[PDB]
């Protein structure tokens, strides 16, 4: 299962 | 007996043609098992292997929400990257992401990954320590500073050592009959005169899984690296892979050539020669 | 950006046997950017029922796609794959050779 998004670049 | 889970994300901007498209695919080893596409009519995580179909609605819904949020994050990233490189708002650009874990036969973590490319060039990567970053350039150094302040690496480490490994082990258990089965190559050698002086010997490998394979030609026991044409390994469409290796040989000298095949699924490596019938 | 032109292989799923149903594959790989045009051709005409794999990429970030269709090969019908990409000044046509 995928990881959650964290911070944009 | 090691295994890998990987997610591969592609975001591509398209000024004048809407917001950037986001595509995700997920793999265990060489087997794709999920997809998401923001251009679908009703974007949702969808199954792409039979053994994932048993996951309940909560799985599919939560993962869909993740990918939608990821698309939004990647769109912010794309805008930031264009600015970091002083780029025009008129061009199209690509942000790729890859992440996931490798485990051994014991199910223990071997290593994690979490890395990115911008316009096809490496941009930033989580180091093997799962704690520090490598930045490619002064633009990626901006991202590194931001991600250090936000303690991103800690959260990626937690996923890679926890969720990623645990769910990879679940998938290996549930997909065992395919994911833990190596299908050896079916092999043969063909012969085709090209002139009165020379012929091609082509050594074929078909029907194998996983994709990793080694095909080599030897002349008198010496590997013919410079003289072997070797096609990329290619998918058959039935989960299996194909590959060939060819060498051009003097007519009459065919018995001096042997094709050597190495693959997971073989009890022992094969040595093959042209067998005229 | 980096641009990388596609590699192209055209081949069948199973060894071809005239009059027997099979799949015709066009595998495009090693390209960047990801936008690409791929047609499968029978005697020079576009085949309509063509699907492709979901977009993915290799360790070097280059993209790959499998385009495929059911077909029944014959002695005389000619098949090919036609690819267009920003790296190409005109579309590239690769003929199906049942022995490659």
């Amino acid at each position: 299962r995928p990881q959650v998004p964290l911070r944009p670049m | 007996g090691s295994h890998s889970m990987r997610y591969f994300y592609t975001s591509v901007s398209r000024p004048g043609r809407g917001e950037p498209r986001f595509i995700s695919v997920g793999y265990v080893d060489d087997t794709q098992f999920v997809r998401f596409d923001s251009d679908a009519a009703s974007p949702r995580e969808e199954p792409r292997a039979p053994w994932i179909e048993q996951e309940g609605p909560e799985y599919w819904d939560r993962n869909t929400q993740i990918y939608k949020a990821q698309a939004q994050t990647d769109r912010e990233s794309l805008r930031n990257l264009r600015g970091y490189y002083n780029q025009s708002e008129a061009g199209s650009h690509t942000l790729q992401s890859m992440y996931g874990c490798d485990v051994g036969p014991d199910g223990r973590l071997l290593r994690g990954h979490n890395q990115y490319a911008y316009d096809g060039k490496d941009y930033i990567a989580l180091n093997e320590d799962l704690r520090s970053w490598t930045a490619a350039d002064t633009a990626a150094q901006i991202t590194q500073r931001k991600w250090e302040a936000a303690r991103v690496a800690e959260q990626d480490r937690a996923y890679l050592e926890g969720t990623c490994v645990e769910w990879l082990r679940r998938y290996l258990e549930n997909g065992k009959d395919t994911l833990e089965r190596a299908d050896p190559p079916k092999t043969h050698v063909t012969h085709h005169p090209i002139s009165d002086h020379e012929a091609t010997l082509r050594c074929w490998a078909l029907g194998f899984y996983p994709a990793e394979i080694t095909l080599t030609w030897q002349r008198d026991g010496e590997d013919q690296t410079q003289d072997t044409e070797l096609v990329e390994t290619r998918p058959a469409g039935d989960r299996t892979f194909q590959k060939w290796a060819a060498v051009v040989v003097p007519s009459g000298e065919e018995q001096r050539y042997t094709c050597h095949v190495q693959h997971e699924g073989l009890p022992k490596p094969l040595t093959l020669r042209w067998e005229p019938s | 950006m980096i641009q990388r032109t596609p590699k192209i292989q055209v081949y069948s799923r199973h060894p071809a046997e005239n009059g027997k149903s099979n799949f015709l594959n066009c595998y495009v790989s090693g390209f960047h950017p990801s936008d690409i045009e791929v047609d499968l051709l029978k005697n020079g005409e576009r085949i309509e029922k063509v699907e492709h794999s979901d977009l993915s990429f290799s360790k070097d970030w280059s993209f790959y796609l499998l385009y495929y269709t059911e077909f029944t090969p014959t002695e005389k019908d000619e098949y090919a794959c036609r690819v267009n990409h920003v790296t190409l000044s005109q579309p590239k046509i690769v003929k199906w050779d049942r022995d490659m």
